[PDB]
């Protein structure tokens, strides 16, 4: 009757998906030894001997090698030919690993377990290449997860000429390091962690009684043990220093000194003290106003009073070692024949496509699509016929492109793809650049594995695709074959471009008459137009220029250089295809004032590939990019390198450098690299640029090391829980992941080492009790660790975050980064909503780390503690109740403030990035009454990839339990003047995003690079121009705001 | 002029129409203090948008009375003549014809949870080719492994052999087979040993195969599901704008989808 008795036949549950138990997808990656994750606990080993012996030890998982040597060799006498082995000191262990390679075990101390063996057994040699310290390539190698011989054996000269000249870059780099040593050492180690601006907004200021705050430094004597508080009132823009000396003054005050007496007595001791922050490796080591410290100007906010620590810098000069840095073992054509010599247009012969996996039933006819492209196309697209159809496809073509090669643009790449047959479909897709990195045309046969079409991607061709071909063998392998011209083909030297381009413009002064279509071509401009080109600069980049606008800017290039920030919109109104036009726009780049790196990140993206435009970018960061800046954009900057044509290339010089510079910039630098060597498009890319930071980085790879070596074993642990723990009772689970904790193995390499997720942290012992798997399907660990500062006390005792196999950070880490960016614009724009961008760090495949936030709550929690015993319904007012529970007083007051502030922006940041749907489980409160989101989902409103069309959805609708909260507990909440306020927070922080917008734009711009599903293409981002309304005026954006907001709320909304 | 058939008078939802029609496709478009209205025109497979007392133009050629006026002139010729590098001329805008509005509203469900359906099957293959892939290169990987391991114990049967036969005839008689047997044996492991260890690494390259072979059959019906899915949706989206000519409505789709 419920069904019209329709029988599904094909239906069956006897295991019929992982929609049962729908959970935890990335895998796999084995551990300890092939094909099993953690060893057996007793094992037995064959020990190959170098008298040709088959000795099996039974060994303990968890042993030392030098453990196993020692009774190697005691137990080799039991077995035959003892008389030829050496003294076992004149030996070290070898045996064939997971990646592959005959390691040499070196570093005695490591087990059994940690060596990733593949089968369980070892070889015994005398050590050969004598240089022990050379073969300290494995720790790079370890750290970067692939062998460093992996790419000794590349064939390749691009890759081999990455490796040697990039040594350019990393010598001079340690050159800036100990060229003022120690202190310069320590300024690399330690950087001052410390804001962009020195000026205070409004809202601090008033925190401090005109300009003044409260410090304690904090000092040691004798043994240790005790110290001393020396409570300061000093001024908010006073420096270390001075901070320093009044520390100094009340210490050393007396009544057997005059003042005289302690003025001297100041100087001496003064500069023989640094200042360390309470709690963690932070310190104050340049001028700068203490209030431009991150540490001083969050207390100030959290109303909180500084906990420094007087420090000599010989116990800090003690703690840092020698950078040590090396030069590694690794140390055209007589003037060729100018691209624009060669007359001829362009023609690339297809061959045969050897490995497509078609259905022959289903598809009819298969043929190559191509094109030529810049980001976008300069000329028709071409195929071929539909030859020799799905059952082995070949056509031996000339494709005849209109173009001619003098025309071609440095950065022309070559875009191809099988398709399908208007049952027009892509098999694979691959793009080739049509000159290399030494400038020469592309010339003779190429062969081009290809890739596959992704997620989102239903279009023919794809060109914002990596260049070059898929390393993976077992794919599409279209084959091709370019014109040979009896010469390498070379592009023009700039001399000659300048030369080209003088010219062109001597050309165009005589010109005469009309020239209708003026289009491409008067001394003095109009005053209209001139308003007409400031009017478009102002546009953000998804803002499409029209052919009239084109051919506009591109005529008065000459005037857009007093307009700089016009550059982005000149460079994509010029003629790529016609280098009389490249040539001149090569001679204004030269010569292009130097703009904001706010906008000159725009043009690193894939629609500016041309390599003077990415210089002039940046030429840009180097001028104006600080560190502090770098460091924030630092995802957007590592995403972007995909975009460049080369390996070896300035963006990458810079990004190294600075990452070589300064230590806390290095770290991100590391993990963000690391975070994508699984990703094959880039493994070879990054693995290089990563091997160039390892091997120049000084002491952080012995730190990295370890961290990389904790995070192995907490995928390991995971991975098994995962499977074979899953359907087993939490108990029993929670049992064996203790278990396993308290191995020796696991204490070792899960214990002493750097937050990877803020290295200044330090990780100390495993308080165990405090570990567990959380709840998740996911099976996350919950992590705790003791803070083995001197100060843990004042600071935090326990460190606790979260690692999550199993899940895609990166969606995650970019709207965190994005909520963070959106609280720095609001607040240094003197308006204070308190998002809390929590951290967040993907170090792999589906794996990562999350800040704990201790004492904050899910409404859930909130409302299953609050809710009545007689299960019936949970009150509205119970988060209110819960939170005057813990905020009563002077307090209470301030805590809604709190509150109202943040669920203002956390509620114009949901809806302007269109994040996935707040509810209950995943919006949280503090117990001093703030609000934040967690796990965000989809970002752009990538739900709508299913229907979706103009549905700018509002995600956080401020239920009766938030309108209660914010209204200090009124009914009909939506008519007070605590109401009002919010809105008016609400209005203020969606217009301050709004006129930040070409920033949001460019930062989704720059991370279409990373194979996010949720960022495919222009149109994904395009979403944040809806809900930003920049089509729109800003007065008719604020009504459009409202109605959006109105609409989802049944509110008031006016 | 309202009608206009290609004329719809915002820049995305243009793209959307505009995404994966060929070299050629065509429609207009409507800030007014800036411009009228904007031929947004797909030449070569990329967004060509051209700007718009009486006449309606591109620039100075300005002598056509309306917005229909210039399109048709231009339906029949390329924009050469008019701005140099420019040389293409589609001006595109069944459902079982139904004039339903309700039962054509019930198919968009349909058709949606036929192509929701749809994309989680284009999405476990898509998960299924890529840990296949992984899968297949860690056991390409181990082959070297495996291969490298074998010729380190081949090296060590020979290691012995050269050792071992050394101290056969060295000496002989002492300890005749009671040091013979004793390496004899040590050896018979060895090669044994080599022997199992050399079958195991075939037992992967079988596997590889079958592996590798599973990798096809997930991209062959990949490819079979794609061209489906790309109809399936286009479908979809024209019973949808079908809809939303008509009553407007924006609210009452998402139940259905
Ligand atoms: C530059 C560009 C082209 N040619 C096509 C589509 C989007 C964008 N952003």
């Amino acid at each position: 009757s419920y069904y019209h008795h329709h029988h599904h036949h094909d239906y069956d549950i006897p295991t019929t998906f992982q929609g049962a138990m729908g959970s935890m997808p990335p895998r796999p990656s084995s551990g300890e030894l092939w094909g099993i994750h953690l060893m057996p606990p007793r094992i037995l080993v064959e020990c190959l001997l170098p008298n040709g012996m088959i000795v099996t030890l039974e060994c303990l998982r968890e042993a030392t090698l030098i453990t196993i040597k020692h009774e190697l060799f005691k137990e080799a006498r039991k077995y035959p030919l003892h008389q030829l082995l050496q003294d076992e000191s004149s030996y070290i262990f070898v045996s064939v690993t997971q990646e592959a390679e005959r390691e040499e075990f070196f570093d005695e101390t490591r087990r059994l377990c940690d060596l990733r063996l593949f089968q369980p057994f070892l070889k015994v040699i005398e050590p050969v290449g004598n240089r022990e310290e050379k073969i300290l390539n494995r720790e790079i190698g370890f750290a970067i997860g692939m062998p460093v011989c992996e790419f000794d054996m590349v064939k390749d000269p691009e890759v081999q000429d990455f490796r040697r000249n990039i040594l350019n870059v990393c010598k001079e780099a340690v050159d800036l390091r100990d060229l003022n040593s120690p202190h310069s050492r320590a300024m690399y180690v330690y950087p001052p962690n410390v804001e962009s601006s020195p000026e205070l907004p409004k809202h601090i200021y008033n925190k401090l009684d005109k300009g003044q705050i409260i410090v304690v430094i904090w000092v040691i004597v004798s043994p240790n043990n005790d110290k001393q508080k020396y409570t300061l009132k000093i001024n908010h823009d006073c420096v270390p220093e001075q901070v320093i000396a009044e520390a100094i003054r009340k210490k050393t005050r007396s009544m057997l000194l005059s003042s005289e007496q302690l003025k001297l007595c100041v100087l001496e001791y003064q500069g023989k003290y640094i200042l360390k922050v309470c709690g963690c490796d932070e310190y104050f080591l340049e001028k700068y106003p203490l209030s431009q410290y991150k540490y001083i100007r969050s207390c100030i906010m959290l109303g909180r009073m500084p906990n420094l620590m007087l420090m000599a810098k010989e116990s800090l000069y003690s703690q840092l070692p020698m950078d040590c840095f090396t030069m590694p073992s690794y140390s055209g054509e007589t003037s060729t024949k100018s691209l624009w010599v060669i007359n001829s247009a362009l023609r690339i012969k297809i061959l045969c496509a050897t490995y497509v996996n078609v259905n022959i039933r289903d598809i009819d006819k298969i043929y190559v699509r191509t094109g030529i492209y810049h980001g976008g196309e300069p000329l028709c697209d071409n195929v071929n016929t539909q030859r020799v159809p799905c059952s082995n496809p070949r056509w031996n073509e000339w494709l005849n492109y209109d173009i001619y090669i003098p025309d071609l643009p440095r950065a022309a790449r070559l875009c191809l793809s099988i398709c399908s047959v208007e049952e027009h479909c892509p098999l694979a897709w691959g793009n080739i650049n049509l000159f290399d990195y030494t400038d020469t045309l592309v010339s003779g046969k190429m062969a081009l594995n290809l890739w596959p079409v992704p997620h989102g991607l239903e279009d023919l061709l794809n060109p914002i695709g990596v260049t070059g071909s898929n390393p993976n063998k077992e794919t599409p392998c279209l084959e091709l074959e370019f014109d040979w011209f009896s010469s390498v083909v070379k592009f023009p030297d700039m001399s000659v471009i300048e030369e080209h381009a003088n010219w062109s413009v001597s050309r165009e002064a005589g010109f005469s008459y009309s020239h209708a279509g003026l289009s491409n071509r008067d001394n003095e401009l109009r005053e209209n137009d001139k308003e007409q080109l400031k009017a478009i600069s102002t546009r953000d980049p998804l803002s499409e220029i029209t052919e009239q606008e084109k051919d506009f800017l591109w005529s008065h290039r000459h005037y857009c250089v007093t307009i700089p920030e016009i550059l982005p919109k000149l460079l994509l109104s010029v003629k790529w295809n016609s280098r009389d036009e490249v040539a001149q726009m090569y001679c204004l780049v030269k010569d292009w004032p130097p703009i904001k790196p706010e906008q000159a990140m725009e043009l690193l993206d894939c629609n500016y590939p041309d390599p003077m435009v990415r210089g002039f970018a940046v030429r840009c960061l180097e001028k104006y990019l600080t560190d502090d800046k770098l460091s924030q954009y630092l995802i957007q900057l590592v995403q972007v390198l995909k975009y460049e044509q080369y390996l070896d290339n300035l963006l990458v010089r810079f990004l190294l450098k600075k990452a070589l510079t300064n230590q806390r910039i290095g770290h991100f630098f590391f993990w963000h690299l690391k975070s994508e060597m699984h990703n094959k498009t880039v493994s070879q890319r990054f693995g290089l640029l990563l091997e160039s930071y390892c091997r120049a980085c000084g002491m952080y790879l012995k730190h990295l090391n370890r961290q990389v070596e904790a995070m192995e074993k907490l995928i390991n642990l995971t991975d098994i829980l995962k499977q074979e723990k899953k359907d087993e009772t939490q108990k029993v689970q929670m049992k064996f992941l203790v278990e396993q904790m308290r191995r020796p193995d696991f204490m070792d390499a899960l214990q002493g080492f750097l937050s990877p997720l803020n290295p200044a942290h330090q990780l100390g012992n495993l308080r165990l009790e405090e570990c567990r798997i959380m709840s998740s399907a996911k099976r996350p660990l919950w992590l705790n660790w003791e803070n083995p500062d001197i100060m843990s006390e004042l600071l935090f005792q326990n460190n606790e975050i979260i690692f999550k196999n199993g899940d895609d950070l990166r969606q995650d880490m970019l709207t965190l980064q994005i909520i963070r960016i959106m609280e720095n614009i609001w607040q240094n724009q003197g308006l204070d909503l308190r998002m809390l961008p929590y951290g967040c760090l993907s170090i792999g495949d589906c794996v990562g780390l999350i800040e704990v936030v201790r004492n904050s709550h899910t409404i859930m929690q909130i409302q299953c503690k609050g809710g009545l015993k007689g299960a019936l319904q949970f009150n509205s007012h119970t988060l209110h109740q819960w939170l005057k529970d813990k905020n009563k007083g002077e307090i209470y007051d301030a805590a809604i403030d709190l509150f109202t502030r943040s669920c203002a922006g956390y509620c114009v940041a949901t809806f302007i990035l269109g994040i996935g749907d707040r509810h209950n489980s995943n919006i949280m409160v503090k117990d001093d009454g703030q609000l934040f989101h967690i796990d965000f989902g989809h970002f752009l409103d990538h739900k709508k990839k299913k229907f979706g069309y103009k549905r700018e959805r509002v995600p956080f609708v401020l239920t009766q339990d938030f309108l209660i909260v914010i209204s200090k507990g009124a009914q009909e909440c939506t008519k007070t003047r605590e109401f009002e306020r919010f809105q008016e927070m609400c209005y203020k922080a969606y217009l301050a995003i709004r006129q930040h917008a070409n920033l949001f734009i460019n930062l989704f711009s720059m991370m279409l690079g990373s194979g996010m599903p949720e960022l495919q293409s222009f149109d994904d981002i395009a979403y944040i121009r809806k809900t930003l309304a920049l089509d729109k005026t800003e007065q008719e954006a604020l009504e459009y705001f409202m109605k959006q907001m109105n609409d989802a709320h049944h509110g008031g909304w006016t | 002029l309202q009608d206009a058939e290609w004329y719809w008078g915002s820049r995305e939802e243009v793209n959307e129409k505009l995404r994966d029609t060929a070299d050629g496709t065509f429609l207009v478009r409507d800030t007014k203090m800036h411009g009228d209205y904007t031929l947004t025109l797909r030449k070569g497979g990329n967004n060509k948008l051209i700007k718009i007392d009486g006449k309606y133009g591109f620039s100075d050629p300005l002598t056509f009375s309306s917005v229909v006026e210039l399109i048709n002139h231009y339906r029949n010729e390329s924009l050469a003549q008019y701005n140099p590098k420019l040389d293409v001329k589609y001006p595109v805008s069944q459902v079982v014809k139904e004039d339903n509005i309700e039962a054509v509203g019930k198919k968009l469900h349909e058709y949606n949870t036929q192509f929701q359906e749809k994309s989680r099957e284009y999405d476990r293959l898509y998960e299924e080719y890529t840990r296949t892939s992984q899968e297949i290169q860690m056991k390409r990987t181990a082959i070297e492994a495996f291969n490298e391991t074998i010729k380190i114990f081949e090296e060590q049967c020979q290691t012995q052999e050269r050792y071992s036969k050394e101290y056969i005839e060295k000496f002989k008689r002492e300890g005749n087979e009671k040091e013979i047997q004793r390496i004899m044996h040590n050896y018979d492991k060895l090669k044994s040993r080599i022997s199992e260890i050399i079958d195991s690494r075939r037992r992967l390259e079988e596997d590889l195969k079958k592996q590798a072979a599973e990798y096809r059959e997930i991209d062959k019906r990949m490819n079979s599901i794609k061209p489906d899915l790309i109809q399936l949706r286009k479908t979809r989206d024209q019973y949808l704008m079908w809809l939303t000519q008509k009553g407007v409505r924006q609210k009452k789709l998402n139940e259905w989808l």
